[PDB]
């Protein structure tokens, strides 16, 4: 029942650069036969997860030399030398030493690193009550999140469904507040 | 000068034709039984391997016995079918051959008594009557069934291999030609072994019978001259025998090495395919065993064609004669070979090593299959399979070397002993007196057969016996010990059928090998043909011949059925051994008292150990006859004459 | 070319049962186990169990024992995973992977299926409610509320306005989905546009023009 912990849930990278994804196990993954059975798979949206690395460092047949694996014990690392456009996805690790329960890592999505940005936070009163907040282009509550756009690689909403003071705090890591009265 | 193919069965009626047709049908059915058995064996091996892999995976056999009941049923069904088919084939072909040979004998003697005085040509006619009909019998008898059974085995094995795994089937096809060629050479050497031993001595036998046919030699005092004349041809015969002991043994050792190298190559490629995930170990077993046994059988059935051609040749003259329309129309023994202890030591060592080759093969085979009945790292599995393939190749090399060495050493010791015994016997006979030569127990024929047979049979009570016993011990004793170490319950069960498996091997070797009154009337008629044709006793002599043939005819017609049933039962026992052994093995593996590796080890070391024991013991000569001939030779050597002429 | 083709996405009702498939091609089917894995949204993959493609022997995770059943059809060389008494916590993406029988757990899951999306919900078909959103550059947008099931092909000006649009993914709001859309256009074009929502499952087409407050 090994609990595999992937250190970076999200990892922003850039084209033609090195990326490193870490994996930590709650128990030593070295087998009695001297081998460590940790494998790295890549999963793209809507496609089957593809085996990249197996047994810590061995490259699967067909995988380019871009991908390398290292580590031992309870600390492993997958390294991509030059992040190409065909490498964006979810990289997850998997152990096979301690079964029946095959366990997998949480996964690591590769975001594309660009310049920092600030959201264009706007609000809208109802036109059934429902106040919406649109936080576009940044780097009873119900939230949704868009994916990284292909053009500028930027994220973009909230909905609350009395009191006249209705505000929305946008405490980004770069706070912004927008207010409106009925 | 041979007769037509469809002219040799001219004396076969509707019953003989039906016998031949049903016999070849049953022979095809019997030949198609071993590849089907290998298919079932591969499926059962796959069951065992999958169960073992799943058990090794879920560490931290519930359907095995139920699944093995079905395969025991399949084994038993194939065994009963093989029983029936082999009985039908053997019995029917034997019956057809016997009836046709009876008719041929009667017609030949009828025509011989019908010839003219100007026709009556030699000796030669008697030898024709007693040997050409036996040649026809050997040619039109069980050997046609052998040929059809082996053709069926070859075709069925290759069809099974191609339908089960065509890549491995092609890989073993690439070596099938040399396998069939080695099997054919093996069969030819085994079939023409005694005839060549007679041909080697045929030169010295003429000098022996000419000198012994003796008063002139005693009077003129040329005993030393004739002794050296005999000793020269004895040297020649000994040289020819040593050359044969080299050649036959190196050929059969090359055949053994080829078998084991085929094992090595086929298992290396099959383990590659299994580790790649394309094949299963049971599929590999099925393909390999089917194709290999078929390729061996297709070469094993090569002396049948030679026997058929010899039958045509022998029947040509007989049919010409019977179609002639004449004008008129009316410690003490071992000491004898004590000077060959350097040969005997090497022979015993090589026989020990050769006998120990079967348990070593059992161990290596069980280990290479048990590699795939457990789960492990891919690299570890590949390394183990490579090591065991190399071990198969080493087994083959050691088999070649030790087989050739044992054969050559024992054959050279036997040839030296035979030459020495013949020389001393001829010297003591030349030293004897006319009072000894007049004794009607000392006939010229009896003395010549003492020189030709007894002197050549004494080695059967020393080297042959010692080699056979040593090999059979080093094989079966070590196999039984290892099987008791690894799985004593399965060993105790298989010990009950060990004797039947050894007897099956013996009976099958004798079956592949093919192992008085009427002759007297015939030779008297041929010798006194002038007086017979004067007294017009042709029809009466025909009657006496036909009445003297009746008891041998009935004996042959009964021995047909007897040998058919015993051969079929001994063949079906080899099939029932699978069912019994692997049913008990399924029980013991499900109850965790043993593993499939140890089951395979016990099987291969006990069942096939006993089969090899039987195959080897089929070559052992008669020990009682050998000791009687040794006593005869010793008394003639130690006989001292009264009127000494030396 | 090893391929493990899985069935399409399936939307079922709560408490019912459903059987998903994984058809293998390009290799010896009977030499591998087929493992089943479950991935919920925002969660790591979780191993359900495996079946032997040789005879059909199964092993289940102790959590899923009883509510999942593995079967195999060696003729068509397919594996099947059947649920029993489905529930909301069963809505996830289910993958099939192959594992060599010769090296169990000593060898990775080399090939996987593309995944089968199973959405379990008891709600019935509903009509989407469209609500414009205008302020008190100009940002506008019409929100879709209380529709079922997926999807709704929202569009701005029937495709003639495809730049500066942000259609956020639909999120479940008490057995009914909610979707939003944003459009930022220069201050000259508004209030001097129309959003079209199309729900094919209910066969609804609603066109709404944004009007200033
Ligand atoms: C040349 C090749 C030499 C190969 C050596 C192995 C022996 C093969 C012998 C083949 C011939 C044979 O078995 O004999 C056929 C023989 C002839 O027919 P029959 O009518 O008896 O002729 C005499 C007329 N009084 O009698 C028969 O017809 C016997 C029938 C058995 C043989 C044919 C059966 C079919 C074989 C293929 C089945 C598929
Ligand atoms: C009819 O021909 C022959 C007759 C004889 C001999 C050789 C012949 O032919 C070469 C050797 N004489 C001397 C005693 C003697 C010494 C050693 C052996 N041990 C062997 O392993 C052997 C040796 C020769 C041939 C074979 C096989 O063919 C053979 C075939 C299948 C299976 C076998 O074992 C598993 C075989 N084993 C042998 C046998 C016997 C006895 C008479
Ligand atoms: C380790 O694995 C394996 C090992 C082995 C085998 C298979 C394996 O794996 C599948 C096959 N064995 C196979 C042995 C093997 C070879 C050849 C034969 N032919 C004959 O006897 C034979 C055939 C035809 C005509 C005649 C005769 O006119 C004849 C006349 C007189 C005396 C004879 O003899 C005593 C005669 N004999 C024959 C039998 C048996 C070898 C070892
Ligand atoms: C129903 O079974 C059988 C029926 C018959 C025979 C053999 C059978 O069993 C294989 C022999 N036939 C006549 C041709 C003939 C002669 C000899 C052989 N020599 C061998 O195969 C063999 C030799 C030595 C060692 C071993 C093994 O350590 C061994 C271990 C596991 C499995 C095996 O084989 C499936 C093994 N084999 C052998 C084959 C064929 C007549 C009927
Ligand atoms: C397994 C099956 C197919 C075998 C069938 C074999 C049949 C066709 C054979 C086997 C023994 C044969 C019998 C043997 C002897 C005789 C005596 C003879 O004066 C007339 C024919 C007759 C009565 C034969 C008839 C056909 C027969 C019964
Ligand atoms: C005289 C008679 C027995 C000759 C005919 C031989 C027959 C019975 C043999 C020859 C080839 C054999 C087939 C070879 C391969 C396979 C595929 C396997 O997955 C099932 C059995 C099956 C389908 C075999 C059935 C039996 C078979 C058809
Ligand atoms: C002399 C012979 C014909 C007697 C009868 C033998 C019968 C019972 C045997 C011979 C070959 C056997 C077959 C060999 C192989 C297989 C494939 C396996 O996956 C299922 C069983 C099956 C299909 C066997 C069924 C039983 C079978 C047909
Ligand atoms: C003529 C002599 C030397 C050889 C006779 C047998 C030949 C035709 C056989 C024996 C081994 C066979 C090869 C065995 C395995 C493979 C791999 C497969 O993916 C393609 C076919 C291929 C490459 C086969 C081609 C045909 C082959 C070379
Ligand atoms: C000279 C006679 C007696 C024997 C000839 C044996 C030949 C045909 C055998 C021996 C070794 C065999 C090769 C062994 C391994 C491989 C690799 C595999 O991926 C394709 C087939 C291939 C390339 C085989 C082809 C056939 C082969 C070359
Ligand atoms: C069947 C007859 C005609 C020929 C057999 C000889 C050839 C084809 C076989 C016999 C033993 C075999 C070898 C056994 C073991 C090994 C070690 C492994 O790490 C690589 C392959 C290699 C080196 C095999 C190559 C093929 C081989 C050399
Ligand atoms: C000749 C008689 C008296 C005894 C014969 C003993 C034989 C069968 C025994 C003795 C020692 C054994 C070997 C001991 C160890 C190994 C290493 C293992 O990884 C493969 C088997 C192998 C190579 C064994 C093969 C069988 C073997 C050679
Ligand atoms: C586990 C141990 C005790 C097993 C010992 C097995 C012994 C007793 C067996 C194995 C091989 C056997 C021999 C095999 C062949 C022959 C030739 C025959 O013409 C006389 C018996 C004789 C000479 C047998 C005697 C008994 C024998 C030596
Ligand atoms: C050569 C023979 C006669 C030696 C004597 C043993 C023979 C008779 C065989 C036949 C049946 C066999 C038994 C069959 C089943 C079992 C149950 C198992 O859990 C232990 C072994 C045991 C008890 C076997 C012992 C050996 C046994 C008794
Ligand atoms: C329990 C142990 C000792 C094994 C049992 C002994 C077996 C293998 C022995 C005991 C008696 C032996 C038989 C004794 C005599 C002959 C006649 C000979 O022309 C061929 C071998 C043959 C047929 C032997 C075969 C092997 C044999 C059956
Ligand atoms: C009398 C002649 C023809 C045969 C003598 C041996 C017979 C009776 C023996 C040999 C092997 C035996 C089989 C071995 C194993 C099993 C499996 C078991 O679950 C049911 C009985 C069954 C199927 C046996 C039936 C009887 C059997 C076929
Ligand atoms: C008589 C001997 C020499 C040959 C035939 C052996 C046969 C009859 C033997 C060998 C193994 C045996 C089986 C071994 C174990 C069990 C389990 C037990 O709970 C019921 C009987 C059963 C199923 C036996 C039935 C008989 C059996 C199949």
């Amino acid at each position: 029942q090994v609990v595999m912990t992937q250190s970076p849930l999200s990892l922003p990278v850039s084209l033609g650069d090195q990326a490193s994804i870490s994996c930590r196990s709650s128990q030593s993954l070295l087998h009695s036969n001297g081998n460590t059975y940790l494998h790295w798979y890549l999963q793209k949206p809507g496609q089957s997860p593809k085996l990249l690395i197996y047994k810590v460092s061995n490259r699967f047949s067909g995988v380019p030399d871009r991908f390398s694996g290292s580590g031992s014990g309870t600390d492993f690392t997958l390294k991509i030398s030059r992040v190409e456009a065909e490498d964006l996805g979810v990289y997850f690790c998997s152990q096979s030493t301690h079964i029946p329960p095959w366990t997998f890592g949480g996964g690591t999505k590769l975001d594309i690193k660009r310049a920092d940005a600030a959201p264009t936070v706007s609000i809208f009163p109802p036109s059934g009550l429902s106040v919406v907040c649109f936080l576009n282009n940044f780097y009873g509550v119900l939230n949704s999140w868009t994916d990284q756009d292909s053009k500028d690689s930027t994220y973009s909403s909230s909905t609350l469904t009395r009191h006249n003071s209705y505000t929305c705090e946008a405490t980004h890591k770069t706070p912004i507040v927008k207010s409106f009265n009925r | 000068p041979t007769v037509s193919v469809f002219s040799m069965f001219r004396y076969s009626n509707w019953l003989d034709k039906l016998y031949m047709v049903v016999g070849t049908l049953a022979a095809i059915i019997h030949g198609a039984g071993l590849p089907l058995m290998m298919l079932v064996f591969g499926e059962m091996t796959d069951i065992f391997a999958n169960a073992g892999n799943l058990e090794d995976l879920m560490s931290n056999f519930m359907n095995l016995e139920e699944d093995m009941t079905r395969y025991a049923y399949y084994y038993s069904g194939i065994g009963a079918g093989v029983l029936v088919a082999a009985y039908i084939q053997v019995s029917f072909w034997c019956l057809a051959a016997g009836r046709q040979i009876h008719k041929i004998r009667k017609q030949f003697f009828h025509a011989i008594m019908r010839q003219e005085i100007g026709w009556f040509h030699d000796g030669e006619l008697n030898t024709r009557l007693t040997d050409d009909v036996s040649k026809i019998n050997e040619g039109i008898g069980d050997k046609i069934g052998m040929f059809f059974q082996s053709m069926a085995t070859f075709f069925t094995g290759f069809i099974v291999g191609f339908t089960r795994g065509w890549k491995l089937t092609l890989v073993i096809l690439a070596i099938s030609p040399v396998l069939g060629l080695s099997a054919a050479v093996w069969a030819k050497i085994l079939s023409s072994f005694t005839d060549k031993e007679l041909l080697a001595y045929a030169k010295a036998g003429a000098v022996a019978e000419e000198v012994l046919a003796i008063r002139t030699v005693i009077a003129f005092g040329g005993q030393k001259k004739e002794l050296e004349r005999y000793n020269k041809n004895l040297e020649e015969a000994k040289r020819i025998g040593i050359k044969k002991a080299i050649t036959a043994n190196i050929s059969i050792g090359a055949a053994f090495l080829l078998i084991y190298a085929s094992y090595a190559l086929a298992f290396w490629y099959g383990t590659t395919l299994v580790l790649s995930g394309e094949y299963s170990i049971g599929q590999v077993l099925t393909v390999f065993f089917s194709v290999l046994i078929g390729a061996f059988s297709v070469g094993q059935a090569s002396p049948s064609i030679e026997a058929f051609a010899n039958a045509r040749g022998a029947a040509y003259e007989i049919f010409k004669i019977i179609d002639n329309k004449p004008s008129i129309d009316s410690w003490r023994i071992m000491k004898l070979n004590l000077t060959e202890w350097p040969y005997f030591v090497v022979g015993v060592f090589c026989a020990i090593i050769n006998g120990g080759l079967q348990p070593a093969f059992a161990i290596i085979f069980s280990k290479i299959i048990g590699v795939f009945t457990r789960i492990d790292d891919p690299e570890t599995k590949r390394q183990n399979s490579n090591l065991f393939s190399l071990l198969f190749l080493a087994l083959g090399i050691i088999s070649f070397i030790t087989f050739f060495l044992q054969g050559f050493t024992f054959g050279k010791a036997g040839e030296i002993l035979t030459k020495r015994l013949r020389y001393m016997v001829f010297r003591s006979m030349l030293r004897q007196d006319v009072s000894w030569f007049d004794d009607p127990k000392n006939t010229t024929g009896a003395l010549t057969t003492r020189l030709a047979n007894d002197a050549a049979q004494v080695k059967g009570a020393i080297g042959s016996r010692l080699a056979v016993i040593t090999q059979n011990i080093a094989n079966l004793g070590t196999g039984i010990i290892i099987s008791f170490i690894y799985g004593w319950q399965l060993t105790l069960l298989l010990l009950a059928i060990v004797p039947i498996i050894a007897i099956a091997g013996v009976v099958e070797m004798k079956m592949l090998s093919g192992q008085e009154g009427s002759g007297k009337i015939a030779t008297e008629a041929i010798e006194n043909f002038r007086t017979v044709v004067s007294l017009t006793q042709e029809q009466k002599f025909e009657h006496m011949y036909a009445q003297s043939l009746q008891v041998p005819y009935r004996n042959s017609l009964r021995k047909a059925h007897i040998f058919g049933i015993t051969f079929s039962f001994t063949q079906a026992m080899m099939y029932f051994s699978y069912a019994g052994c692997f049913r008990f093995g399924a029980y013991l593996v499900a109850h965790k008292l043993m593993s499939f590796e140890d089951v395979l080890l016990v099987f291969s070391a006990v069942v096939f150990g006993a089969m090899a024991v039987g195959q080897v013991s089929s070559f052992a000569p008669d020990y009682a006859k050998a000791k009687i001939s040794a006593a005869h030779i010793i008394m003639i050597i130690e006989k001292t004459p009264l009127i000494d002429s030396y | 070319e090893v391929q493990l083709q899985e069935s399409g996405p399936e939307l079922v009702k709560t408490g019912a049962s459903v059987k998903i498939s994984c058809k293998a091609s390009g290799y010896s089917f009977s030499n591998y186990y087929i493992h089943w894995v479950k991935q919920s949204h925002g969660k790591s993959l979780e191993w359900i169990g495996f079946i032997s493609c040789y005879n059909g022997a199964t092993f289940y995770n102790q959590k899923f024992k009883g509510k999942a059943t593995f079967t195999v059809d060696n003729s068509s060389s397919t594996a099947y995973m059947k649920f029993n008494s489905l529930t909301f916590e069963d809505s996830a993406v289910y993958y099939c992977a192959r594992l060599p029988i010769q090296f169990g757990n000593f060898y990775p899951m080399d090939y996987w299926g593309q995944g089968t999306t199973v959405t379990v919900s008891s709600a019935k078909t509903t009509a989407p409610s469209v609500y414009p959103l205008a302020p008190v550059s100009v940002t506008l947008g019409c929100l879709v509320k209380g529709y079922f099931p997926e999807p709704v092909t929202l569009t701005w000006n029937s495709g003639s306005l495809s730049s500066g649009v942000h259609t956020f993914p639909a999120v479940l709001q008490s057995d009914l989905y909610t979707l939003s859309s944003s459009v930022t256009v220069t201050s000259s074009t508004w209030p001097s546009i129309t959003c079209n929502v199309a729900h094919p499952a209910s066969s609804t087409k609603v066109d709404k023009k944004i009007e200033p407050r």
